[PDB]
């Protein structure tokens, strides 16, 4: 006799994202050598925690510049990686195509003034559940972080990861009024003749920056 | 040539087939195709009842054609084998029913060395004819040259082939020497008017087998 | 490796079922990333 | 190199001559074997189909490569669309055995029916030209015959393939300097 | 209870390529011995590289002739194995049936004039770029081989792969009007007393020359 | 999940010589003891060399008689398995259903004359190619066998397998005319008083002989 | 044995697949053929 | 050897899959192509 089967039912039909490969059909091929090309990348996180990219605020431009009001606020913007702010940077590029993320993200500020410019700045965190606040006396309780322009042009800051579950989502739904995550708040505590001047800001991922659940959501 | 005037040095090749020799001073060397030695001549077709003839490795001879200067490209003479012979291994054809030999074949086209032009010769199995656009490939074939600047005498020596192990040569001719011109004859001043091409073949490992009555 | 997730061996010859590298005479981006200043650049207070 | 071209022993010089260097080659692809194992079509009668693979054209891969070789020897297998049972016969049946099930009859399963047959001629090897009427090839050489009450389209691919004595191989001719053709290529 | 089995959509078809063998119907079969048989070829290449073939000029000959001009140009020609010139080799015959090659091809010259025919000729490969050269001397620029005449009749000479590509198609395209591989340049430096004297040339595989991507293209 | 499987076209159909088993219903049957029983044959060919069986001659009898004539031929016939001489024999009953054969196959001659009757005979395999000799001075030069009557009434003669082919065919064509495989001719030599006296004749395989190729084609 | 040629196992027990045989308390014409005489009867010359 | 990739033993015996081979009692055109004259044939310089 034979070996016997049950050929089942609800199994067999082509899966999109299968785990298994297709049956051969052309053998013996043997490529051009490619060993040691220059610039591979194997984790798509690899280069956004390398390579800085701008972000975009009002007017399209990769940076804010210094006020000369009582108005200390040079930005403030929703925690998102669906925010406008974010929308040009590889980071919010990548995440279009994940569901959840988790981790750190980091922004750097890189001033442009004339040697003879100074000033000092101040970003914070503000979670949500409270409205962000609109001074940096009232933001002095959240975490921050302040520091002066010389020698070196650029600072770095961790945004940190906090909220109740363990993983966040990177799409915004179109229930949530209110920024689920809080929000970024740069102020300008003061300035010395620095009218004008440029602050660029670019965002990286940080160290822990995690993406998981691949979801292909454009319709173009 | 590959050794050293006139038609010389290890260019002087003497075979011996039998009781015959033949000597040039021209040698180019002799091809060997397809092997170096025959395959086996007892298998279970002729149940150990073949015998080797030596009496009929010996040389014979004909005239193939004679190359003149309005032959051009592609002009051939075709020769199939066995042919026609009158001496001793003709007579084993009409004697045994099954036969099967090799071939020790020179062919010679002797005008001198101030004509030009060039043939190709070639041993060619299981051949009745060739289009001309195949005959661009006749060196896949076991071949000589002959260019009068050089030599006078191509040289090849083949086994027996076939599908059978023994044959049947009045119904199949296994082999057909093929002469080709590839550069037209040219005389000029000095050569020779034309060049006669003759052949000198000699069957060689000849086994024969299933004796037929007389015809008595 | 990729998205592939059977336990047993390919039916196929390797020979068969990809095309074969060969090689001549290497993750720049992991490299770069790893080597990432994460310190403090001056003097710390407290 | 100079040589003396009179005598039939290859000549092969290489680049090292003039400061090149000579690559490694990997020749897979021309291996007898291995390229003459692969289907290829031809027209079948309507009922008895003699198995004789001189009927593979001789501009297909496989028909052309065949017949660059003067003696040959292979196995089979065969793939066949027809209506009702095929039954296949070795050679030397008599074609009245065609019409007898018990000889390897495969019943009618769609869409075809694909079987190995081994070479069964009385001769060592086959030949694709025998000068014996100087065409015709001995009725001997074949691989038997199949018949079914329709046949529609007959495959053939030789198994285990050995070529002895090559013979011409011929590209296309051209009218041209160089023949040209349309290359895939993606789209405009 | 039995083995349970999904079978799949998507494989299973026949395909005239696949790797797999048929099931037997007739067993037990023996037969006639063929060991030792002569004449065996086992790789084509074998057979390409041993068994040089003609190549093929104006008026359907396998050589050029002496020239008696101003005009040295013997032969020029494509290095392509799709061109008119290598049209009835086996090499072509071998290429048609493979879509890429690379590697080495050997050209072989055979002098057969008379003995009182001498001559001096140059072989010249014009790499793309640029237009093929006219004269012996705009020809030196390139890779070249110059020979005479005497007791040897042949010459042999290796043809370079040299592309931006490790393989080149052994097709050509309808759109390329210059030969995408260069040229064969062939030229009589001089001669004495050769008027009329032929120059046999005949092509064969050089040692890592190979083909690859078996396709069967022809219509009739 | 499940183990995946491709149900493959082109494999699966009912063969009638297919080299597999049916699956079993109903288990557990024990035989009758058979072991030991007389006159088994495991090989059809052992029955063919042990067992020669008659041939058949003019008149339907299977004898040749003594001939008082200047014709000394008692029987030529095609050295066939298709051959009307040997249509009743066990040999050619077993040849249709193989197409291929090779070979010895052995004739047996017993003498049934009385005592005083005496003769000599002679047997000789022609092969083809040129027309069967029609006396004995003519088949001399064939292979051949002579032998006389005696106290020993019977005599062997084993006909040689020879053919350009390793394996004959065990059918007849209707395309060929004159047998392929010769012809068998046996002769009187003489006979001293043994007018109408009848030599008896039989044919069995010899050891090598071997039917290969089984086939079904009768159609009655 | 027959005209069978899978190199694996039966799925099914001999004691299903066939019937059994059984042995109470021999190829007769394989014999009869090897004790065939093969020789001459009487003497050779030559 | 030829166009064949499974990894796994073929299910029927070889003496079913293929016609098998006998001997009585070899790669001629591999042998002329290792044989091929690849110097030089006379003086080098430079």
């Amino acid at each position: 006799g034979i070996f016997p089967v049950a050929c089942s039912d609800g199994y067999g039909g082509l899966v999109t994202t299968d785990p298994k490969t297709a049956d051969p059909v052309y053998g013996k091929v043997f490529n051009p050598p490619r060993n040691q090309l220059p610039g591979r990348f194997t984790n798509l996180l690899d280069v956004a925690e390398a390579c800085p990219t701008f972000l975009r605020f009002e007017g399209g431009v990769p940076y804010v510049t210094t006020k000369t009001d009582s108005d200390r606020v040079l930005a403030q913007f929703d925690m998102s990686l669906a925010a406008k702010h974010m929308s040009n940077t590889f980071l919010a590029g990548l995440a279009q195509y994940y569901t959840q993320y988790s981790g750190t993200i980091n922004l750097h500020f890189m001033f442009t003034g004339p040697t003879d410019a100074k000033a000092r700045y101040m970003v914070a965190y503000a979670p949500p559940g409270m409205e962000p606040p609109k001074t940096p006396e009232a933001a002095a309780h959240c975490i921050h972080a302040e520091w002066d322009t010389g020698l070196n042009s650029k600072f770095t800051f961790s945004i940190p990861y906090l909220s109740a579950a363990d993983y966040t989502y990177t799409a915004s739904d179109v229930a949530e009024t209110t920024n689920v995550q809080g929000w970024v708040c740069l102020f300008q505590i003061t300035h010395g003749k620095a009218d004008g001047d440029a602050l660029v800001v670019l965002a990286s991922a940080g160290k822990d920056f995690e993406l998981r659940l691949p979801v292909d959501a454009r319709a173009e | 040539d590959k050794k050293t005037t006139t038609l010389l040095e290890d260019r002087i090749l003497t075979t011996r087939n039998g009781h015959t020799t033949s000597t040039t001073q021209s040698s180019v060397g002799v091809t060997y195709g397809y092997a170096t030695a025959e395959d086996f001549v007892s298998g279970p077709n002729t149940s150990g009842l073949e015998t080797r003839v030596v009496q009929a490795e010996r040389f014979f001879k004909t005239h193939l054609f004679d190359w003149v200067t309005s032959d051009s490209f592609g002009r051939c003479h075709l020769l199939e084998l066995p042919t026609d012979h009158k001496g001793v291994y003709g007579s084993l054809t009409d004697s045994y029913a099954y036969m099967r030999n090799g071939w020790d074949v020179e062919v010679t086209a002797v005008g001198n060395q101030f004509n030009g032009g060039c043939l190709l010769v070639a041993m060619v199995p299981e051949l009745c004819s060739i289009q001309k656009r195949e005959l661009y490939q006749l060196t896949l074939f076991p071949h000589q040259f002959i260019n009068p600047r050089t030599n006078m005498t191509a040289h090849i020596t083949v086994p027996f082939v076939g599908v059978n192990r023994y044959d049947q040569y009045k119904v199949h001719k296994p082999w057909t020497l093929v002469v080709m011109v590839v550069a037209p004859l040219t005389v000029n001043t000095e050569g020779a008017p034309q060049i006669k091409v003759y052949a000198n073949i000699a069957p060689t490992n000849v086994h024969v087998a299933g004796e037929f009555p007389s015809k008595e | 490796s990729g998205n592939t997730g059977s336990i047993i061996n390919n039916y196929y010859m390797q020979q068969y079922q990809n095309s074969m590298d060969t090689q001549l005479g290497n993750d720049w981006f992991s490299k770069l990333a790893s080597s990432a200043f994460s310190g403090l650049f001056g003097a710390l207070l407290a | 190199t100079t040589s003396a071209g009179e005598s039939a022993d290859p000549v092969t010089t290489t680049v090292e001559n003039y400061g090149g260097e000579t690559q490694i080659q990997r020749r897979q692809h021309t291996d007898v074997s291995f390229i003459m194992d692969r289907f290829v079509k031809v027209t079948p009668q309507n009922q008895i189909n003699i198995l004789d693979l001189m009927q593979v054209p001789s501009h297909t891969l496989v028909g052309a490569l065949l017949r660059a070789s003067t003696y040959y020897f292979s196995d089979l297998e065969i793939a066949v669309k027809h209506e009702g049972d095929l039954t296949w016969v070795p050679n030397g049946a008599p074609e009245k055995a065609l019409d007898n099930t018990t000889n390897p009859t495969a019943y009618h399963k769609a869409p075809l029916t694909r079987l190995a047959l081994p070479y069964t001629a009385p001769h060592r090897v086959l030949a694709t030209v025998y000068n014996g009427e100087c065409r015709t090839l001995p009725t001997s050489f074949n691989y038997g015959a199949i018949k079914a009450t329709r046949v529609t389209e007959l495959l053939y691919r030789m198994k285990r393939a050995e070529t002895y004595c090559p013979r011409p191989l011929l590209a296309i001719h051209p009218t041209e300097a160089r023949h040209k053709q349309k290359i895939v290529a993606p789209v405009k």
